[PDB]
Protein backbone atom coordinates (compact mmCIF):
# COMPACT_ATOMS: atom_id res chain seq x y z
CA UNK A 1 0.00 0.00 0.00
CA UNK A 2 0.86 3.71 -0.05
CA UNK A 3 2.93 5.36 2.70
CA UNK A 4 2.88 9.10 1.96
CA UNK A 5 2.79 10.62 5.45
CA UNK A 6 6.17 12.26 4.70
CA UNK A 7 4.50 14.46 2.05
CA UNK A 8 2.74 16.60 4.69
CA UNK A 9 3.65 18.59 7.78
CA UNK A 10 2.28 19.18 11.27
CA UNK A 11 1.15 22.81 11.36
CA UNK A 12 0.53 24.81 14.54
CA UNK A 13 -1.51 27.94 13.83
CA UNK A 14 -0.53 31.35 15.19
CA UNK A 15 -3.82 31.67 17.07
CA UNK A 16 -4.37 31.89 20.82
CA UNK A 17 -7.47 30.49 22.48
CA UNK A 18 -9.30 32.86 24.85
CA UNK A 19 -8.44 32.65 28.52
CA UNK A 20 -9.98 33.60 31.85
CA UNK A 21 -10.35 37.00 33.51
CA UNK A 22 -11.10 38.71 36.81
CA UNK A 23 -12.91 41.86 37.97
CA UNK A 24 -11.47 45.19 39.12
CA UNK A 25 -13.88 47.00 41.45
CA UNK A 26 -12.07 47.61 44.73
CA UNK A 27 -9.12 49.44 43.16
CA UNK A 28 -11.61 51.81 41.52
CA UNK A 29 -13.75 52.35 44.63
CA UNK A 30 -10.98 52.98 47.17
CA UNK A 31 -9.83 56.59 47.48
CA UNK A 32 -6.50 57.27 45.77
CA UNK A 33 -6.17 61.08 45.71
CA UNK A 34 -4.81 61.48 49.25
CA UNK A 35 -2.01 58.92 48.92
CA UNK A 36 -1.00 59.78 45.34
CA UNK A 37 2.40 61.38 44.85
CA UNK A 38 3.25 61.42 48.56
CA UNK A 39 5.47 58.42 49.44
CA UNK A 40 9.11 58.19 48.36
CA UNK A 41 11.28 55.12 48.80
CA UNK A 42 14.22 57.44 49.49
CA UNK A 43 12.42 59.75 51.93
CA UNK A 44 11.11 56.95 54.12
CA UNK A 45 8.72 54.04 54.51
CA UNK A 46 5.83 55.66 56.41
CA UNK A 47 3.48 58.61 55.89
CA UNK A 48 1.07 60.33 58.26
CA UNK A 49 -2.21 62.24 58.08
CA UNK A 50 -3.93 64.39 60.71
CA UNK A 51 -7.18 63.39 62.45
CA UNK A 52 -10.02 65.89 62.97
CA UNK B 1 64.04 49.08 22.22
CA UNK B 2 61.20 51.50 22.98
CA UNK B 3 60.29 52.79 19.51
CA UNK B 4 57.67 50.26 18.38
CA UNK B 5 55.96 50.57 15.01
CA UNK B 6 52.17 50.90 15.05
CA UNK B 7 51.84 48.76 11.89
CA UNK B 8 51.45 45.03 12.52
CA UNK B 9 53.60 42.44 10.78
CA UNK B 10 52.07 40.18 8.10
CA UNK B 11 50.77 36.74 8.98
CA UNK B 12 49.35 33.54 7.47
CA UNK B 13 45.89 32.56 6.23
CA UNK B 14 44.25 29.83 4.14
CA UNK B 15 41.65 30.13 1.36
CA UNK B 16 37.92 29.54 0.89
CA UNK B 17 36.57 27.36 -1.93
CA UNK B 18 34.19 24.97 -0.17
CA UNK B 19 31.79 27.62 1.15
CA UNK B 20 31.74 29.28 -2.28
CA UNK B 21 31.20 26.05 -4.23
CA UNK B 22 28.58 24.29 -2.07
CA UNK B 23 24.87 25.01 -2.56
CA UNK B 24 23.85 28.03 -0.46
CA UNK B 25 20.43 28.44 -2.11
CA UNK B 26 17.91 25.97 -0.67
CA UNK B 27 19.06 26.33 2.96
CA UNK B 28 18.84 30.10 3.46
CA UNK B 29 16.49 31.84 5.88
CA UNK B 30 14.49 28.63 6.30
CA UNK B 31 15.51 27.75 9.88
CA UNK B 32 13.52 30.60 11.41
CA UNK B 33 11.84 31.02 14.80
CA UNK B 34 8.85 28.95 13.66
CA UNK B 35 10.36 25.98 11.80
CA UNK B 36 12.36 24.83 14.82
CA UNK B 37 15.93 23.53 14.73
CA UNK B 38 15.57 21.35 11.62
CA UNK B 39 13.69 21.22 8.32
CA UNK B 40 13.27 18.58 5.63
CA UNK B 41 13.20 18.67 1.83
CA UNK B 42 11.30 16.33 -0.47
CA UNK B 43 12.67 13.53 -2.66
CA UNK B 44 11.88 12.47 -6.24
CA UNK B 45 9.61 9.57 -7.13
CA UNK B 46 10.46 6.58 -9.31
CA UNK B 47 8.25 4.06 -11.10
CA UNK B 48 8.59 0.55 -12.53
CA UNK B 49 6.60 -0.99 -15.36
CA UNK B 50 4.99 -4.30 -16.32
CA UNK B 51 5.33 -6.39 -19.49
CA UNK B 52 2.12 -8.15 -20.53
CA UNK B 53 0.50 -8.79 -23.94
CA UNK B 54 -3.18 -8.23 -22.98
CA UNK B 55 -5.19 -5.02 -22.74
CA UNK B 56 -8.44 -5.69 -20.84
CA UNK B 57 -6.39 -6.27 -17.69
CA UNK B 58 -7.66 -3.16 -15.87
CA UNK B 59 -7.31 -5.02 -12.57
CA UNK B 60 -3.77 -6.10 -11.68
CA UNK B 61 -0.83 -5.41 -9.33
CA UNK B 62 -0.02 -1.70 -9.56
CA UNK B 63 2.80 0.47 -8.18
CA UNK B 64 3.10 2.13 -4.77
CA UNK B 65 3.62 5.70 -3.54
CA UNK B 66 6.39 6.23 -0.98
CA UNK B 67 7.56 9.70 0.03
CA UNK B 68 11.03 10.38 1.40
CA UNK B 69 12.70 13.26 3.20
CA UNK B 70 16.13 14.82 3.62
CA UNK B 71 16.45 16.62 6.95
CA UNK B 72 18.94 19.40 7.64
CA UNK B 73 19.69 20.84 11.06
CA UNK B 74 21.90 23.29 12.96
CA UNK B 75 25.37 22.68 14.35
CA UNK B 76 27.33 23.77 17.39
CA UNK B 77 28.46 27.32 18.12
CA UNK B 78 31.67 28.74 16.67
CA UNK B 79 32.87 30.78 19.64
CA UNK B 80 36.16 32.57 20.30
CA UNK B 81 36.60 34.46 23.57
CA UNK B 82 39.48 36.44 25.09
CA UNK B 83 40.01 37.63 28.65
CA UNK B 84 42.42 40.48 29.23
CA UNK B 85 43.03 43.74 31.08
CA UNK B 86 41.27 46.27 28.85
CA UNK B 87 43.35 49.20 30.12
CA UNK B 88 46.62 47.41 29.37
CA UNK B 89 45.25 46.46 25.95
CA UNK B 90 44.14 50.04 25.20
CA UNK B 91 47.55 51.42 26.24
CA UNK B 92 48.55 51.28 22.57
CA UNK B 93 45.59 49.85 20.57
CA UNK B 94 42.97 52.26 19.22
CA UNK B 95 39.32 51.11 19.27
CA UNK B 96 40.42 47.49 19.93
CA UNK B 97 40.54 46.83 16.18
CA UNK B 98 43.86 44.97 16.00
CA UNK B 99 42.03 41.98 17.50
CA UNK B 100 39.37 42.04 14.77
CA UNK B 101 41.60 41.07 11.83
CA UNK B 102 42.96 37.67 13.05
CA UNK B 103 39.65 36.59 14.63
CA UNK B 104 37.24 36.64 11.70
CA UNK B 105 39.94 34.47 10.12
CA UNK B 106 39.75 31.80 12.86
CA UNK B 107 35.91 31.63 12.71
CA UNK B 108 35.94 31.48 8.87
CA UNK B 109 38.85 28.93 8.82
CA UNK B 110 37.12 26.60 11.33
CA UNK B 111 33.76 26.51 9.45
CA UNK B 112 35.65 25.39 6.31
CA UNK B 113 37.44 22.60 8.25
CA UNK B 114 34.03 21.48 9.62
CA UNK B 115 32.46 21.49 6.11
CA UNK B 116 35.36 19.41 4.77
CA UNK B 117 34.99 16.81 7.54
CA UNK B 118 31.19 16.56 6.98
CA UNK B 119 31.66 16.26 3.16
CA UNK B 120 34.36 13.63 3.74
CA UNK B 121 32.37 11.84 6.44
CA UNK B 122 29.07 11.83 4.54
CA UNK B 123 30.34 11.29 0.99
CA UNK B 124 29.92 7.77 -0.37
CA UNK B 125 31.66 7.31 -3.72
CA UNK B 126 35.33 6.30 -3.75
CA UNK B 127 37.91 6.02 -6.52
CA UNK B 128 41.55 4.99 -6.80
CA UNK B 129 44.07 3.65 -4.26
CA UNK B 130 44.68 6.05 -1.35
CA UNK B 131 48.46 5.54 -1.38
CA UNK B 132 49.06 6.83 -4.90
CA UNK B 133 49.03 10.62 -5.41
CA UNK B 134 47.68 12.46 -8.48
CA UNK B 135 50.20 12.57 -11.32
CA UNK B 136 48.39 12.38 -14.67
CA UNK B 137 45.31 13.50 -16.60
CA UNK B 138 43.26 10.33 -16.13
CA UNK B 139 43.41 10.74 -12.34
CA UNK B 140 41.27 13.87 -12.75
CA UNK B 141 39.21 12.72 -15.73
CA UNK B 142 37.99 9.60 -13.92
CA UNK B 143 35.85 11.57 -11.45
CA UNK B 144 33.99 13.35 -14.25
CA UNK B 145 33.61 10.08 -16.16
CA UNK B 146 32.15 8.31 -13.12
CA UNK B 147 29.76 11.17 -12.34
CA UNK B 148 28.57 11.15 -15.95
CA UNK B 149 28.18 7.36 -15.87
CA UNK B 150 25.98 7.50 -12.77
CA UNK B 151 23.58 9.79 -14.62
CA UNK B 152 23.71 13.18 -12.92
CA UNK B 153 23.31 16.15 -15.27
CA UNK B 154 21.49 19.01 -13.51
CA UNK B 155 24.02 21.12 -11.65
CA UNK B 156 27.77 21.38 -12.04
CA UNK B 157 30.51 19.14 -10.68
CA UNK B 158 33.68 20.28 -8.84
CA UNK B 159 37.06 18.87 -7.66
CA UNK B 160 39.57 20.21 -5.04
CA UNK B 161 43.30 19.15 -5.02
CA UNK B 162 46.34 20.10 -2.82
CA UNK B 163 48.76 22.80 -4.16
CA UNK B 164 51.73 20.40 -4.59
CA UNK B 165 49.45 18.09 -6.66
CA UNK B 166 48.56 20.94 -9.03
CA UNK B 167 52.28 21.68 -9.60
CA UNK B 168 52.29 18.19 -11.07
CA UNK B 169 49.34 18.75 -13.41
CA UNK B 170 50.87 22.01 -14.65
CA UNK B 171 54.17 20.21 -15.21
CA UNK B 172 52.31 17.65 -17.32
CA UNK B 173 50.56 20.48 -19.20
CA UNK B 174 53.92 22.03 -20.08
CA UNK B 175 54.56 18.85 -22.10
CA UNK B 176 51.79 19.42 -24.64
CA UNK B 177 52.60 19.51 -28.35
CA UNK B 178 50.26 21.96 -30.09
CA UNK B 179 48.41 24.31 -27.68
CA UNK B 180 50.72 27.32 -27.47
CA UNK B 181 48.38 29.29 -25.21
CA UNK B 182 48.22 26.41 -22.73
CA UNK B 183 51.98 25.84 -22.87
CA UNK B 184 52.74 29.53 -22.32
CA UNK B 185 50.27 29.85 -19.44
CA UNK B 186 51.62 26.73 -17.72
CA UNK B 187 55.22 27.86 -18.22
CA UNK B 188 54.56 31.35 -16.84
CA UNK B 189 52.02 31.01 -14.03
CA UNK B 190 51.88 27.21 -13.55
CA UNK B 191 48.10 27.61 -13.74
CA UNK B 192 45.79 24.90 -15.10
CA UNK B 193 42.63 26.17 -16.86
CA UNK B 194 39.15 26.30 -15.34
CA UNK B 195 37.55 23.18 -16.83
CA UNK B 196 40.04 20.31 -16.58
CA UNK B 197 38.90 17.06 -18.17
CA UNK B 198 35.17 17.80 -17.98
CA UNK B 199 35.09 18.92 -14.33
CA UNK B 200 35.88 22.26 -12.69
CA UNK B 201 39.15 21.85 -10.79
CA UNK B 202 40.23 23.81 -7.73
CA UNK B 203 43.49 24.07 -5.79
CA UNK B 204 43.42 24.70 -2.04
CA UNK B 205 45.99 24.54 0.74
CA UNK B 206 43.41 24.41 3.53
CA UNK B 207 41.97 20.90 3.49
CA UNK B 208 41.28 18.34 6.21
CA UNK B 209 43.39 15.25 6.87
CA UNK B 210 42.44 11.86 8.29
CA UNK B 211 44.00 8.75 9.81
CA UNK B 212 43.14 5.24 8.63
CA UNK B 213 42.84 3.38 11.93
CA UNK B 214 44.21 -0.07 12.73
CA UNK B 215 42.45 -3.15 11.35
CA UNK B 216 43.26 -6.72 10.38
CA UNK B 217 41.74 -9.95 9.11
CA UNK B 218 39.49 -11.09 6.26
CA UNK B 219 36.27 -9.34 7.23
CA UNK B 220 32.86 -10.61 6.16
CA UNK B 221 29.23 -9.87 6.94
CA UNK B 222 27.63 -11.83 9.78
CA UNK B 223 23.89 -11.05 9.73
CA UNK B 224 21.78 -10.01 6.76
CA UNK B 225 20.87 -6.31 7.07
CA UNK B 226 17.56 -4.70 6.10
CA UNK B 227 18.01 -2.32 3.17
CA UNK B 228 14.40 -1.83 2.11
CA UNK B 229 13.28 1.60 0.94
CA UNK B 230 10.70 1.76 3.73
CA UNK B 231 13.55 1.29 6.22
CA UNK B 232 16.09 3.66 4.65
CA UNK B 233 13.80 6.20 2.94
CA UNK B 234 14.65 9.05 5.32
CA UNK B 235 18.43 9.02 5.80
CA UNK B 236 20.25 6.68 3.37
CA UNK B 237 22.10 5.24 6.36
CA UNK B 238 22.14 1.65 7.56
CA UNK B 239 23.83 -0.47 10.22
CA UNK B 240 25.71 -3.73 9.70
CA UNK B 241 27.73 -6.22 11.74
CA UNK B 242 31.01 -7.76 10.57
CA UNK B 243 32.94 -10.80 11.79
CA UNK B 244 36.39 -12.29 11.33
CA UNK B 245 38.11 -9.21 12.77
CA UNK B 246 40.96 -8.83 15.26
CA UNK B 247 40.51 -9.98 18.87
CA UNK B 248 40.22 -6.64 20.70
CA UNK B 249 41.37 -3.35 19.16
CA UNK B 250 40.24 0.11 20.23
CA UNK B 251 39.46 2.52 17.42
CA UNK B 252 39.08 -0.32 14.93
CA UNK B 253 37.41 1.88 12.30
CA UNK B 254 37.84 5.65 12.22
CA UNK B 255 35.30 8.04 10.71
CA UNK B 256 35.71 8.33 6.94
CA UNK B 257 36.97 4.86 5.99
CA UNK B 258 35.54 3.26 2.85
CA UNK B 259 34.18 -0.30 3.10
CA UNK B 260 33.81 -2.05 -0.26
CA UNK B 261 31.39 -4.91 -0.96
CA UNK B 262 32.98 -7.18 -3.55
CA UNK B 263 30.00 -8.94 -5.15
CA UNK B 264 27.55 -6.00 -5.27
CA UNK B 265 27.88 -3.51 -8.13
CA UNK B 266 26.53 -0.04 -8.81
CA UNK B 267 23.61 0.53 -11.18
CA UNK B 268 22.81 3.26 -13.65
CA UNK B 269 20.07 4.80 -11.55
CA UNK B 270 17.73 5.27 -14.50
CA UNK B 271 18.13 2.20 -16.71
CA UNK B 272 19.09 0.00 -13.72
CA UNK B 273 22.08 -1.61 -15.46
CA UNK B 274 25.52 -2.47 -14.13
CA UNK B 275 28.61 -0.28 -14.55
CA UNK B 276 31.76 -1.38 -16.38
CA UNK B 277 35.11 0.28 -15.62
CA UNK B 278 36.77 -0.69 -18.88
CA UNK B 279 38.09 -4.03 -17.61
CA UNK B 280 36.14 -4.84 -14.41
CA UNK B 281 32.74 -3.86 -13.00
CA UNK B 282 32.59 -1.24 -10.26
CA UNK B 283 31.79 -2.49 -6.76
CA UNK B 284 29.67 -0.77 -4.12
CA UNK B 285 31.28 1.26 -1.33
CA UNK B 286 30.08 2.86 1.91
CA UNK B 287 31.60 5.39 4.30
CA UNK B 288 31.98 4.92 8.05
CA UNK B 289 30.19 7.70 9.93
CA UNK B 290 31.07 7.16 13.60
CA UNK B 291 34.08 5.54 15.24
CA UNK B 292 33.72 1.78 15.65
CA UNK B 293 35.47 -0.38 18.24
CA UNK B 294 36.21 -4.12 18.19
CA UNK B 295 35.32 -6.52 21.00
CA UNK B 296 36.41 -10.07 21.80
CA UNK B 297 35.55 -12.59 19.10
CA UNK B 298 36.08 -10.11 16.27
CA UNK B 299 32.57 -8.68 15.90
CA UNK B 300 32.19 -5.02 14.87
CA UNK B 301 28.86 -3.21 14.55
CA UNK B 302 29.02 -0.08 12.40
CA UNK B 303 26.75 2.47 10.72
CA UNK B 304 27.40 3.43 7.10
CA UNK B 305 26.11 6.22 4.87
CA UNK B 306 24.93 5.07 1.47
CA UNK B 307 22.50 2.17 1.08
CA UNK B 308 22.45 -0.68 -1.50
CA UNK B 309 18.67 -0.91 -1.81
CA UNK B 310 17.48 -4.23 -3.25
CA UNK B 311 13.84 -4.16 -2.19
CA UNK B 312 11.87 -7.04 -3.70
CA UNK B 313 8.36 -5.56 -3.31
CA UNK B 314 9.25 -2.04 -4.55
CA UNK B 315 11.84 -2.73 -7.27
CA UNK B 316 11.73 0.83 -8.65
CA UNK B 317 14.08 2.10 -5.92
CA UNK B 318 16.90 -0.42 -6.40
CA UNK B 319 20.45 0.94 -6.49
CA UNK B 320 22.51 -2.28 -6.49
CA UNK B 321 22.67 -5.46 -8.56
CA UNK B 322 22.12 -7.99 -5.76
CA UNK B 323 21.17 -8.06 -2.09
CA UNK B 324 23.91 -8.12 0.53
CA UNK B 325 23.49 -11.37 2.45
CA UNK B 326 25.41 -13.38 5.03
CA UNK B 327 28.79 -14.74 3.99
CA UNK B 328 29.54 -11.91 1.56
CA UNK B 329 33.13 -10.72 1.18
CA UNK B 330 33.99 -7.14 2.15
CA UNK B 331 37.20 -5.13 2.37
CA UNK B 332 38.40 -1.67 3.38
CA UNK B 333 40.38 0.83 1.33
CA UNK B 334 43.92 1.82 2.23
CA UNK B 335 46.52 0.50 4.64
CA UNK B 336 46.52 0.04 8.42
CA UNK B 337 47.09 3.45 10.03
CA UNK B 338 48.49 5.89 7.46
CA UNK B 339 47.55 9.58 7.49
CA UNK B 340 46.51 11.39 4.33
CA UNK B 341 44.80 14.50 2.99
CA UNK B 342 42.03 13.28 0.66
CA UNK B 343 41.07 14.99 -2.59
CA UNK B 344 37.38 15.66 -3.08
CA UNK B 345 34.93 15.63 -5.97
CA UNK B 346 31.24 16.44 -5.69
CA UNK B 347 28.09 17.73 -7.34
CA UNK B 348 26.38 21.05 -6.65
CA UNK B 349 23.38 19.46 -4.90
CA UNK B 350 25.29 17.21 -2.48
CA UNK B 351 25.69 19.19 0.76
CA UNK B 352 24.25 22.51 1.87
CA UNK B 353 25.37 25.30 4.17
CA UNK B 354 23.37 27.96 5.98
CA UNK B 355 23.72 30.53 8.72
CA UNK B 356 21.39 31.42 11.59
CA UNK B 357 21.19 35.14 12.47
CA UNK B 358 21.80 35.87 16.14
CA UNK B 359 19.93 38.55 18.11
CA UNK B 360 21.55 41.16 20.33
CA UNK B 361 22.00 40.43 24.02
CA UNK B 362 20.07 42.82 26.25
CA UNK B 363 22.00 45.67 27.89
CA UNK B 364 25.29 44.37 26.45
CA UNK B 365 27.04 46.36 23.73
CA UNK B 366 27.68 44.50 20.49
CA UNK B 367 28.32 44.80 16.76
CA UNK B 368 28.07 42.80 13.54
CA UNK B 369 31.09 42.10 11.32
CA UNK B 370 30.63 40.85 7.75
CA UNK B 371 33.27 38.73 6.02
CA UNK B 372 32.51 37.31 2.55
CA UNK B 373 28.83 36.98 3.38
CA UNK B 374 29.33 35.54 6.87
CA UNK B 375 28.02 37.67 9.73
CA UNK B 376 29.83 37.40 13.08
CA UNK B 377 28.13 38.77 16.19
CA UNK B 378 30.62 40.40 18.57
CA UNK B 379 29.64 41.14 22.18
CA UNK B 380 31.56 43.02 24.87
CA UNK B 381 31.02 42.92 28.63
CA UNK B 382 32.87 43.70 31.85
CA UNK B 383 31.63 41.18 34.40
CA UNK B 384 33.64 41.54 37.59
CA UNK B 385 35.28 44.75 38.81
CA UNK B 386 38.88 43.52 38.42
CA UNK B 387 39.31 45.38 35.10
CA UNK B 388 38.81 42.11 33.22
CA UNK B 389 36.82 42.98 30.12
CA UNK B 390 35.71 40.17 27.82
CA UNK B 391 34.82 40.07 24.13
CA UNK B 392 33.20 37.19 22.29
CA UNK B 393 32.46 36.36 18.66
CA UNK B 394 29.66 34.04 17.57
CA UNK B 395 28.43 32.38 14.37
CA UNK B 396 25.85 29.61 14.03
CA UNK B 397 26.03 27.22 11.05
CA UNK B 398 23.58 24.65 9.72
CA UNK B 399 24.15 21.63 7.47
CA UNK B 400 22.08 19.34 5.27
CA UNK B 401 23.05 16.31 3.18
CA UNK B 402 20.83 15.84 0.14
CA UNK B 403 21.99 12.63 -1.56
CA UNK B 404 25.09 10.71 -0.39
CA UNK B 405 25.37 8.94 -3.77
CA UNK B 406 26.61 12.11 -5.54
CA UNK B 407 30.02 12.73 -4.01
CA UNK B 408 32.88 11.34 -2.03
CA UNK B 409 36.65 10.95 -2.09
CA UNK B 410 39.12 10.12 -4.84
CA UNK B 411 42.84 9.47 -5.16
CA UNK B 412 45.28 8.51 -7.88
CA UNK B 413 45.45 5.06 -9.43
CA UNK B 414 48.48 3.34 -11.02
CA UNK C 1 -23.76 58.53 39.79
CA UNK C 2 -20.66 60.47 38.75
CA UNK C 3 -17.50 58.52 37.71
CA UNK C 4 -14.42 60.71 36.96
CA UNK C 5 -11.79 59.85 34.30
CA UNK C 6 -8.27 58.99 35.64
CA UNK C 7 -6.14 61.94 36.84
CA UNK C 8 -2.68 60.46 37.62
CA UNK C 9 -1.27 63.96 36.93
CA UNK C 10 -1.53 65.51 40.42
CA UNK C 11 -1.77 69.04 41.89
CA UNK C 12 0.20 70.39 44.90
CA UNK C 13 -2.85 72.55 45.86
CA UNK C 14 -5.50 70.14 47.13
CA UNK C 15 -8.44 70.82 49.49
CA UNK C 16 -10.57 68.83 46.98
CA UNK C 17 -11.05 72.39 45.53
CA UNK C 18 -14.51 72.31 47.07
CA UNK C 19 -16.04 68.96 47.97
CA UNK C 20 -14.98 67.35 44.64
CA UNK C 21 -14.34 67.82 40.86
CA UNK C 22 -15.26 65.37 38.02
CA UNK C 23 -13.24 65.21 34.76
CA UNK C 24 -15.11 64.28 31.51
CA UNK C 25 -13.58 64.03 28.02
CA UNK C 26 -14.60 64.72 24.41
CA UNK C 27 -13.49 62.02 21.95
CA UNK C 28 -12.90 62.73 18.26
CA UNK C 29 -12.77 60.03 15.57
CA UNK C 30 -12.33 60.08 11.80
CA UNK C 31 -13.63 57.22 9.66
CA UNK C 32 -13.96 56.44 5.95
CA UNK C 33 -17.60 55.67 5.15
CA UNK C 34 -19.39 54.84 1.91
CA UNK C 35 -22.15 57.32 1.06
CA UNK C 36 -24.48 57.63 -1.94
CA UNK C 37 -24.18 60.81 -4.00
CA UNK C 38 -27.27 61.87 -5.96
CA UNK C 39 -26.84 63.99 -9.10
CA UNK C 40 -29.73 66.33 -9.81
CA UNK C 41 -29.29 67.51 -13.40
CA UNK C 42 -32.00 70.13 -13.84
CA UNK C 43 -30.88 72.25 -16.83
CA UNK C 44 -32.20 75.46 -15.25
CA UNK C 45 -29.38 77.72 -14.02
CA UNK C 46 -26.63 75.14 -14.40
CA UNK C 47 -27.05 71.43 -15.10
CA UNK C 48 -24.68 69.33 -12.96
CA UNK C 49 -25.43 69.37 -9.22
CA UNK C 50 -24.12 66.53 -7.05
Amino acid sequence: PNNLDSNVSQIVLKKFLPGFMSDLVLAKTVDRQLLAGEINSSTGDSVSFKRP
Amino acid sequence: SQIVLKKFLPGFMSDLVLAKTVDRQLLAGEINSSTGDSVSFKRPHQFSSLRTPTGDISGQNKNNLISGKATGRVGNYITVAVEYQQLEEAIKLNQLEEILAPVRQRIVTDLETELAHFMMNNGALSLGSPNTPITKWSDVAQTASFLKDLGVNEGENYAVMDPWSAQRLADAQTGLHASDQLVRTAWENAQIPTNFGGIRALMSNGLASRTQGAFGGTLTVKTQPTVTYNAVKDSYQFTVTLTGATASVTGFLKAGDQVKFTNTYWLQQQTKQALYNGATPISFTATVTADANSDSGGDVTVTLSGVPIYDTTNPQYNSVSRQVEAGDAVSVVGTASQTMKPNLFYNKFFCGLGSIPLPKLHSIDSAVATYEGFSIRVHKYADGDANVQKMRFDLLPAYVCFNPHMGGQFFGNP
Amino acid sequence: PTSLDVTSMTSWEYNWFGADVIYIAKYYEVRKESVDVISYRHPITGEIAT
